[PDB]
């Protein structure tokens, strides 16, 4: 409910077997990319095409 | 800096990595192939749909306790409803695959427990109620849910007996079948290349399935303490060099 | 964000699950990162709407 | 080059008016095989009849109106024509559609000039001059708010300041997101089962902002905006049968109910000359 | 001379002079003579 | 003895055949071919079922009588269930294709009518209603039944005015498309060859139509005395050169 | 340019898309590095994202 | 042509098409081949 440090953070809980991590969509524009660099550089162009690289890492 | 333990498997529009392997075992040194000219009979153009059918489907996840007898799946059975795989299967008269299986389980350094993943060719189950009786179609078709071994006996179902593979033969002598350990203080995958064997050039895919993956406790599941006494096995498996010929109507199978 | 022009979704699942050693607890988190692959473009300037201002700012 | 060979009287086995129509060819007739012609050259290259030259010159796309007066006070600079706004597009006016509309994709660069004038409807000391200034405001970018917001700023939008009774001209290229635009595209943006239909989802162009630079004066000034548009490298696929009824909207191919009939009714039998 | 970098802002295109009705008059698989019969 | 006449089209496991044929039309005079890599963009490895998509399906047939004004199907909509050419359809993102058109109506020498068949690429179609109204999906993706001109007006369904080709064109110059008439007298079928055409090198099966094939009586039906006073008309379509590419889930799509 | 190559099926001991991002690298993974690809072209340059073109108006 | 005798006089300068983003994507010391492990 307000920018925290905690919204960088996806979290993961022990034992569970099939289900769901995280979801969304992906307009790159907006929503969670927003901010992100990338996102925030391909607000200033209107149109965009090519490969993404999303990444995890562990901790 | 290559390991026998990390190995990546691309197929299709879908990838595996493991970080933790025990080499990979292809059945009787063959890899998948199509199927040669010389060896055709059928004079039907075949249909390769390649990508759309040459990737990795996930089945359901398993719960291994310590009280698990085992899990079998029958190919291409499992994959019965995957994708565009399961419809080229149902609506073509006759079809051929090889494929590439591989099954995980992770747990820490303090859990016990060593799986056998195995893979049977010609795998005919027999009737729990001996004599002649028959195992009904059904019983040996259970599609992506596969057959588990401590389950009931049920009636026109098999038999689930495991130190006797469901067919009369001791449980130590499927060793001579390709298999893989999964052992938990070494590995955590296990995979297998299935050439396609077979006593035809093509068959047909739903009144005959060609290998039964089994996966096996042998070593019970023995977690840290105060641990969950269970972990989850995965099984992902992708059709490789399909081919698909005699095209129609589309087959209505029992139940 | 465009309907015709949309790119899809991405999720994430447990395929076996997050198991954790003896003597350790609670959830564990994944970082995850976004850059654009060598193969991106993007084209024909435009402002964002990222930053915007209601008086001049003075010294 | 000629335009008939010389040909004299025939009688043969060989009838080249004689067609199956049903093949869908035309096959490609002339006099000299039916009258007996004497030579004639073309004298002609049919240079005006080329797809760059037809679609080639400025038409009238778009008319709007903004005025200059005191703001004070105004709710809604929007809707004062303190500043108006266009949703760039190219059917608004017919002359040009209908003409556009005989292909089906159409690719090129544009020319636009953008004449303004100024009217003073009552009682003004003088004509004041005014300067114009046009953005660019594609879609995905602020949208202006009051007629004196950050945004007419245009630190990135392409921007021009012209004076009211002049004229400005500035060339775009090919902004398409495809290798051509659609001139019809029978198509939703996604399978919904209430999405709108037609182009209007893929002409997404975005839209331009005109206002007036000056603040006011004492009376207040009319200026009324005529967007001019030329294409220029233009390439045309797909022919199409023009249009014969009258247009409804901008983009859909609707026509009017109860309209009238569009093929003249003769004044006599089908005998009558 | 063009006095402007990009190609957008130069005049018009120049007469293709290219011309060939045959894709809409004549899109027949098997080509037709004229003279010979049309159905055989 | 090879007449402009008889012709037999093969494609993939089915054959057509026809004795009183008026040739044929290829689109634009080009014939379908498949996706080169310089005008390629999505970077995913096509899937190309060829045999199993390529042939030839019959739709249902329709009857022209003498009240007929005209039937219109849409392309690849038509075919969206027609073997694996729909499954594959629903399941990719993307997907590409030309056809082979056969339209067949037979009568005999004392019958008169004519019909138009042709094939109009981006087909906008009108909303009866005027204004902006718009045309609802589910009204411009009728399947296999195709739209019927004679149907009576529906709501949020297109216009079927026959003389205004569904869109403000007169009748009359439809022969700017490729068409072919079928004239009892000559000629018994119609075929069209229709190469992909789209401002993007491959698109989305469902959300977008890239031609509609229209059939039309233009001279009525009329029969012989005494005799029925009406006529099959039938329509066969196959896909040529089919791509698919994108895949995953499997689309879900209004109605 | 060619803006992705044909790649196919792999099974190997070489993984490119596993990496450690605490060394602060971005390793230049591409889509044929995990799926099956065909090969395309760029089309393009980067013309209009040259700084100078950035600042330049 | 330039008309004027200064160079800050003359138009915008021309594309870098110089393009390196190793500086900021792989500022690490010893040089990492993608396919071979990241820690070794
Ligand atoms: C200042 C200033 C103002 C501008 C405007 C930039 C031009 C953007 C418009 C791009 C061209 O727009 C269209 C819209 C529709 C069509 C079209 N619709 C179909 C009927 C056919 O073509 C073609 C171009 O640029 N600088």
């Amino acid at each position: 409910t307000k920018d925290e440090v905690n919204s960088y953070l996806i979290p993961l809980n022990a034992n569970r077997q099939n289900e769901q991590v995280f979801g969304t969509n992906l307009f790159i524009g907006d929503g969670v990319f927003k901010t992100t660099l990338l996102g925030e550089i391909v607000q200033y162009y209107t149109h965009w095409s090519g490969s993404l690289r999303f990444s995890l890492m562990y901790t | 800096g290559y390991s026998d333990r990390v190995q990546q498997i691309t197929l299709g529009n879908s990838t595996i990595t493991t970080q933790e392997a025990a080499n990979a075992v292809v059945c009787y040194a063959e890899w998948p192939e199509y199927l040669p000219d010389v060896d055709a009979s059928d004079v039907n153009k075949t249909s390769k749909p390649d990508t759309s059918v040459c990737r990795f489907y996930t089945l359901d996840s398993k719960t291994w306790t310590t009280g698990s007898k085992g899990w079998c799946w029958k190919l291409p059975d499992a994959l019965k409803d995957m994708g565009v795989f399961g419809q080229n299967m149902f609506f073509h008269s006759l079809g051929r695959s090889g494929y590439t299986v591989h099954v995980q389980c992770n747990a820490t350094k303090f859990h016990s427990g060593c799986l056998l993943v195995v893979v049977i060719p010609e795998h005919q189950l027999a009737s729990h109620e001996g004599g002649n009786v028959s195992v009904k179609y059904t019983f040996t078709h259970p599609g992506e849910r596969g057959i588990d071994l401590s389950s009931a006996n049920e009636v026109g179902g098999p038999v689930k007996d495991v130190l006797y593979n469901m067919n009369g033969t001791l449980l130590g002598n499927l060793l001579i079948f390709p298999h893989q350990f999964i052992n938990l203080r070494t590995n955590n995958t296990a995979t297998i290349v299935i050439p396609y064997i077979n006593s035809v050039p093509i068959d047909s895919m739903t009144r005959h399935n060609n290998v039964s993956l089994m996966v096996i406790p042998i070593a019970p599941l023995t977690v840290p303490t105060g641990a969950t006494p269970s972990l989850p096995i995965t099984v992902t498996i992708a059709p490789m060099c399909t081919e698909f010929s005699g095209i129609r109507s589309k087959s209505i199978v029992p139940q | 964000p465009d309907t015709y022009t949309s790119a899809g979704f991405l999720s994430c699942w447990y395929q076996t699950s997050l198991i954790l050693p003896p003597e350790t607890t609670g959830q564990v988190y994944l970082l995850s990162f976004i850059s654009a692959c060598p193969d991106f473009k993007l084209r024909l300037m435009k402002d964002t709407q990222t930053i915007s201002q209601t008086v001049a700012l003075t010294e | 080059t000629v335009a008939s060979i010389s040909s004299g009287p025939k009688h043969t086995q060989k009838v080249p008016i004689l067609t199956a129509n049903e093949t869908g060819a035309t096959m490609p007739v002339l006099p000299s095989d039916s009258i007996e012609t004497r030579t004639t050259y073309m004298h002609f290259n049919g240079s005006e009849t080329d797809v760059e030259c037809f679609l080639g010159r400025a038409a009238c796309v778009h008319v709007t109106e903004i005025q200059n007066k005191d703001a004070t006070g105004i709710d809604n600079h929007r809707e004062a024509k303190l500043f108006n706004d266009w949703k760039i597009n190219l059917s608004s006016l017919v002359q040009l559609r209908k003409k556009l509309e005989l292909f089906t994709y159409v690719r090129f660069d544009s020319e636009y000039t953008i004449l303004a004038t100024a009217s003073q409807p009552d009682s003004a000391n003088y004509s004041s001059n005014l300067v114009v200034q046009a953005m660019y405001v594609p879609p995905g970018a602020p949208n202006p708010k009051e007629w004196d917001d950050y945004t007419w700023q245009s630190a990135s939008n392409p921007s021009v300041f012209f004076k009211v009774g002049d004229t400005s001209r500035f060339s775009v290229p090919y902004v398409g997101l495809a290798s051509a635009y659609n001139c019809f595209y029978d198509g939703y943006s996604h399978d919904d089962a209430e999405t709108q239909y037609g182009i209007t989802v893929l002409n997404h162009m975005g839209g331009m902002a005109f206002r007036i630079v000056n603040e006011h004066d004492e009376h207040k000034t009319l200026v009324k905006i005529r967007v001019y548009h030329r294409a220029k490298h233009v390439e045309a696929w797909i022919p199409r049968a023009p249009r014969a009824l009258p247009y409804t909207s901008i983009g859909r191919t609707n026509y009017p109910k109860n309209t009238e009939p569009v093929i003249k009714k003769r004044k006599g039998d089908i005998k009558s000359y | 001379i063009n006095y402007y970098k990009d190609a957008a802002s130069t005049s018009s295109a120049g007469q293709s002079l290219s011309m060939d009705p045959s894709k809409f008059t004549e899109p027949v698989k098997d080509l037709m003579l004229k003279g010979a019969p049309a159905l055989n």
